[PDB]
RNA sequence: GAACGUCUGCCCUAUCAACUUUCGAUGGUAGUCGCCGUGCCUACCAUGGUGACCACGGGUGACGGGGAAUCAGGGUUCGAUUCCGGAGAGGGAGCCUGAGAAACGGCUACCACAUCCAAGGAAGGCAGCAGGCGCGCAAAUUACCCACUCCCGACCCGGGGAGG
RNA sequence: CUCGUAGUUGGAUCUUGGGAGCGGGCGGGCGCGCCCGUCCCCGCCCCUUGCCUCUCGGCGCCCGGGCCCGAAGCGUUUACUUUGAAAAAAUUAGAGUGUUCAAAGCAGGCCCGAGCCGCCUGGAUACCGCAGCUAGGAAUAAUGGAAUAGGACCGCGGUUCUAU
């Protein structure tokens, strides 16, 4: 069947990214993808966005800015024990001066500097750039 | 069995690749600076320092 | 095909144990062919009794020919052939005395331009070439 | 039941049955006692033991078992084996070397007292440890939760 | 997904996304039930009745008009079918695959056919088996080819 | 294993004795009684290094046939005997009595003690399975299965015996805020209040301890030791003030007292 | 020469439990024969952890009481009415737990 | 201390895919049994436990756990080898005494040996320290004290190729 | 080249839902108050998202009771993140530390004729997988509930009962 709109979210917006379109309108979607946009947001790599209510998927449209490189998906998904933490920012994302891995953990969606300073881990999802 | 010590450890660490001469210009400016016996010096200071300063540093991450 | 998931270790690590089953670096250190038939039961000396001494060919592009004793292994009994360096040092060997003979250095392989020659010499009349060249001892020859 | 008639005679002896000459006192009229060990963690007398004459040495709910070391559970699959039950216990293993888990289970053989009965595939059974009863059955059945249909009445 | 098939297209329905009742001709409650049950009632097919309630009547969709909708106000009554509709129309047109093969033997990519027919409603059985429409055990050797056949 | 074992080794021995590794292999065993491997004192390592009397054993031994020390009210023969906390020692020909009590950590600090207060020792009860002849009697884990104490007693509290084997005297009663001093375990050194007590079925029953200087933690209940009723345990504490100042503090306290003023 | 063994019978799935050791006398499976009534002759046997228990050889009488009274007396074994494992017990005259008795 | 015990991990292997058994492999019942629990063990009963989730079968230079050479985090090669456990006592088998023993630094067989001796008979077991001999490329000394350490006694009055 | 058992996996959605919420912790104009920060982050909250129904009582608070408690969180469940008991000393990561360097060691120093019948307090933490245990958490994963009708006020009990 058809799958993980997270990773086909993180796979159409690079898609479109490379060819510059200011907006882009993504067929699936969830309220996990929402708030890994609003994550995105609270450090501006994009800017607001629309939510197009169809029952049937719910579609997406949202801008695309000079604020991002990627931002990658990972099945299967993991956990952060929490010593984890720091091997897993050293050796996936660029950059500690930009972009911090993503976790679906027991303290609500956070990306991992958040986390650890509320000091809970869990999974693995997203890390951008 | 016995009731001897047992320890020991590594002082004159190995180059990791002496085979261009560049390496021994450093170990050879270590004479020309200070002119100590031989090079198992060379290795006891870079060994030394290393664990010193990795010593900070690896903890310095946390 | 390369599946990703995460449960997955009853596929996961034994077709990778199966995939293993192909480097040299696994064979020749996994199954018994490999000890029990590299050419001794596996010893950096090969002791055993010199049992003629000859010549063997060369190849043409290095035309030569080099100094070569058969050895009689001690700790099996089979025939191996070894060369012999430090130039003069064949005419010194006296056959029938239990000599050190290592493989030729190749790790189970041999050099190409003495091609069959997987073994050399060291000692002889347990007095080492090495040092029979180099005069600090002698052989009771 | 008409249990009495195992290969040896079994009753309570706490309270005696045949203190009154007058087939009264005896099974007759006023059926003896059956003493219940002090049960807990949880643990009393359901309807089995007070409705029925459903005595064994080695049952959880009296007998001389110890329920201690371990608590555990597990499902109903396989109700051949009179008086015994094979239940699994699937687990999933978690490995280092690789950061990913494992498939790996262990069967668990446990002896179920007459009183449990109308034991249907696919539920929970909890299970306790006692003293050893014999090469496989180390353990105890205690509760019995679904046996009937998955959505109606 | 589309194993069964090598095709991929699909012209199924996109319901208007205005949930709102349809308002054509409003044909309220009362009479819909009635004709419901008038088309289960004569041996009707949901597929199908709903098709008759869209044709004549006009419907978008029964839960629109009323909450429960044709299979559940039929379960609500007593008039559960035999079989349900991915079941019975794949052995109905079983049948028909089968009496062609074995009136024309050297059809041998026709049992082809046949083989993916077993293949979907045994999908199909297992997964009424677990919707226990159909008994905890339902057996499809072909032994079930015709007993419903006469 | 076929049978006992007789030799202890150096290493296998706990390091709370200072354990060394040049001297040899082999160890000082204890005579296996109370207060166990794991929480005694060989009392000829006592005499031995603790405070440094004869340089070495081949004279540690004398000093019982001398006749000059006792153990536990009665004469003492053997140079070692099973005794670990809560143990007085009255060397009564240089006077220098001890309590053989546990550190900030758990060395078996150097406590002197007045022999009046020693008299008078504290034993924790193990249990009263039901006395004979319908008659309770108690038992300690010094190995004291002392006949007749106070008729209210339950487990987990502390008698108070003048090393005699009679009645007793005023006795605690485990209950909340009450003074405690583990005995192993990894809290050593915290003593405080307790606060709170998860008497909890299913498992090994726990004490919260409110520290005497504030941290709140929770240990097993066969590690806590009660010490104290109220607000003031009658045991008398050593230095480190019964409370282990923390590693990090104890940089300045391990090096202006030792190396600096002397 | 007779000694209890666990290991030694086969595993949960026809393995075999292969010996590690040598037979210990923790494992007894002491010999000997079964009492009937006769001449009282009983033996000592001294056993794990050096106590000693008492093994029968013959013996008549001892302490039988009653129940709705709760009272022993002492009489006699003269037979075996029945046993409850075997049926040749009965004949047999053994003396074991739970045996049953014309007496 | 010593076994019995609850959950959970072993290396390769499908040119091992259907096995385990009345000869207890599956449990109950009853009874002997040894310290008990238990087919430890015998009968009458129900003929069962397991694996395509790798059982059954195998084979391993299978000694195992803490750890060693390495090694950006990954992992890789192992760890007879001073700590511990389990082990065996040239190889099995059988046993009195003993708190604890199936004790071979108690024996009795047997195995294959070979110690003697004036042949009527007897009578032995280093994988302890030394070592020899054999093997192999390969590992130390018939030096003493138990002065460290211990460890032993009826016990600071004596004993240690443990250790030094 | 098709099918298909395990085989590993998997649409959307079944609260990331409002307040000026308050004390306290903050980015920030202002000088943590007004507040922008979907309750910026929690004890006390408010529209909701679970419980004292039960005993004696804690400042309450009313008149043996009750809004919360207790010993204590007993009205499904698991996965998985944050608490401690455990991780046999020790090889170590290893603090303090002249072994005259360096390794080595848990060591010493301070004195005076000791003349005081002395002093300092040391001889530390951490890691110790998986799994066994302990409390939080409820974002993610699964699963779960009243569809031909029953969850609740002892609804009114005919009926058979059985103590205190």
């Amino acid at each position: 069947v058809r799958m993980n709109v997270l990773a086909d979210a993180l796979k159409s917006i690079n898609n479109a990214e490379k060819r510059g379109k200011r907006q882009v309108l993504i067929r699936p979607c969830s309220k996990v993808i929402v708030r890994f946009l609003t994550v995105m947001m609270k450090h501006g790599y994009i800017g607001e966005f629309e939510i197009i209510d169809d029952h049937r998927a719910g579609k997406i449209v949202v801008n695309l800015t000079g604020r991002l490189n990627k931002c990658g998906v990972i099945s299967p998904r993991f956990d952060v024990q929490l010593k984890d933490l720091e091997k897993w920012q050293n050796n996936l994302l660029p950059s500690r001066q930009f972009g911090f891995i993503v976790l679906t953990t027991s303290a609500g969606i956070m990306d991992h500097e958040e986390a650890r300073r509320k000091h809970t881990g869990g999974k693995i999802l997203g890390f951008f750039f | 069995p016995v009731a001897r010590s047992w320890v020991c450890r590594k002082t004159y660490v190995t180059p990791r690749r002496p085979f261009e001469k560049s390496r021994l210009d450093q170990e050879l400016k270590l004479i020309g600076e200070y002119g100590l016996r031989n090079k198992r010096e060379v290795w006891r200071v870079k060994f030394t320092l290393a664990k010193i300063r990795k010593a900070a540093r690896e903890l310095l991450t946390l | 095909g390369k599946c990703r998931g995460l449960r997955t270790a009853r596929k996961l690590r034994s077709h990778r144990r199966d995939q293993k089953w192909h480097d040299k670096q696994y064979k020749k250190a996994h199954l018994g062919t490999a000890l029990k038939a590299n050419p001794f039961g596996g010893a950096s000396h090969a002791k055993g009794i010199v049992l003629e001494k000859v010549g063997v060919e060369a190849k043409q592009p290095n035309s030569a020919i080099r100094k070569c004793v058969r050895v009689q292994l001690i700790k099996n009994g089979k025939k191996i052939t070894a060369f012999v360096p430090n130039d003069g040092c064949l005419n010194f060997i006296e056959e029938n005395d239990e000599v050190l003979v290592a493989g030729f250095g190749r790790k189970g392989h041999a050099v190409g331009d003495i091609p069959g020659v997987r073994f050399k010499v060291v000692k002889v009349a347990n007095v080492s070439l090495l040092a029979l060249y180099k005069g600090k001892k002698e052989r009771p020859r | 039941a008409d249990i009495q008639t195992e290969r040896a005679y079994q009753k309570q002896p706490t309270i005696f049955q045949n203190k009154k000459r007058v087939l009264l006192g005896e099974t007759g009229k006023e059926k003896l006692p059956r003493y219940y060990k002090n049960i807990g963690l949880g643990f009393k007398t359901p309807k089995e033991a007070i409705e029925g004459t459903y005595i064994d040495k080695k049952c959880p709910f009296t007998g001389n078992v110890s329920i201690r070391g371990r608590i555990l559970s597990g499902v109903v699959t396989k109700m051949k084996m009179q008086r015994t039950i094979v239940i699994r216990r699937d687990y999933l293993h978690y490995i280092r070397k690789y950061n990913r888990f494992e498939k790996r289970h262990k069967n668990m053989s446990v002896h179920l007292s007459p009183c449990f009965r109308d034991v249907q595939i696919g539920d929970i059974v909890t299970v306790g440890e006692c003293r050893p009863l014999s090469k496989t059955v180390r353990f105890n059945v205690l509760k019995v939760t679904k046996a009937a249909g998955t959505k109606k009445q | 997904g589309r194993m069964h098939a090598p095709g991929k297209g699909l012209s199924q329905s996109a319901l208007p996304y205005r949930r709102s009742v349809p308002t054509w001709l409003k044909l309220t409650s009362d009479d819909v039930k009635e004709q419901i049950y008038k088309l289960a009632k004569k041996g009707l097919t949901p597929s199908q009745i709903g098709v008759i309630l869209r044709d004549s009547h006009g419907v978008a969709q029964v839960r629109f008009v009323t909450g429960n909708k044709i299979l559940r106000i039929l379960k609500s009554k007593g008039l559960a079918p035999d079989l349900p509709e991915d079941l019975y129309h794949l052995i109905k047109k079983a049948v028909a695959v089968r009496k062609h093969l074995e009136r024309n033997r050297k059809d041998k990519d026709a049992k082809f056919r046949l083989i993916l027919i077993e293949s979907r409603i045994h999908r199909l059985a297992r997964y009424y088996k677990t919707k226990r429409v159909l008994p905890p055990n339902w057996k499809y050797e072909s032994s079930t080819a015709s007993a419903l056949v006469a | 294993a076929r049978g006992p074992k007789k030799h202890l080794k150096r290493v296998a021995a706990p390091k709370h004795w200072m354990l060394d590794k040049l001297t040899s292999v082999f160890a000082p065993r204890p005579s296996t009684g109370p207060h166990k491997l794991r929480e005694c004192l060989p009392l000829i390592i006592f005499l031995r290094n603790k405070l440094k009397y004869a340089l070495t054993g081949d004279e540690v031994k004398k000093i019982c046939m001398q006749r000059f020390i006792k153990i536990d009210g009665k004469v003492r023969a053997d140079i070692t005997y099973p005794a670990g906390f809560m143990d007085v020692i009255s060397i009564d020909k240089t006077g220098e009595n001890f309590r053989l009590i546990y550190d900030t950590k758990g060395r078996f600090a150097v406590h002197r003690i007045t022999p009046e207060e020693a008299k008078y020792k504290l034993c924790k009860v193990r249990k009263i399975f039901v006395g004979t002849k319908g008659i309770p009697h108690l038992v300690t884990h010094d190995a004291r299965t002392i006949r007749y104490p106070d008729p209210l007693i339950k487990m987990n509290d502390t008698i108070q015996i003048d090393l005699e084997t009679g009645k007793i005297t005023d006795f605690i009663k485990f209950d909340t805020g009450n003074l405690c001093m583990v005995t192993g375990g990894a809290n050593l050194g915290r003593i405080g209040v307790i606060t709170n007590r998860e008497r909890h079925p299913g498992s090994f029953d726990v004490v919260h301890v409110k520290d005497a200087n504030g941290n709140s933690f929770a240990t097993r209940l066969s590690n806590i030791f009660v010490i104290g009723k109220g607000n003031k345990p009658w045991i008398s504490l050593p230095r480190g003030k019964g409370i282990r100042l923390t590693i990090a503090e104890e940089r300045d306290k391990r090096l202006a007292a030792k190396q600096s003023s002397g | 020469g007779i000694s209890r063994d666990n290991w030694h019978k086969r595993r949960k799935t026809g393995g075999k439990r292969k010996p590690y050791h040598k037979k210990r006398k923790y494992e007894l499976g002491r010999p000997a024969a079964n009492t009937k009534i006769g001449p009282r002759r009983i033996h000592t046997v001294r056993v794990r952890g050096g106590n000693k228990k008492y093994r029968a050889l013959r013996l008549d009488v001892g302490n039988f009481s009653w129940g709705s009274e709760c009272c022993t007396r002492k009489t006699r074994i003269i037979d075996v009415v029945y046993n409850a494992s075997n049926n040749e017990l009965v004949r047999t005259k053994t003396l074991v737990k739970n045996c049953i008795v014309l007496i």
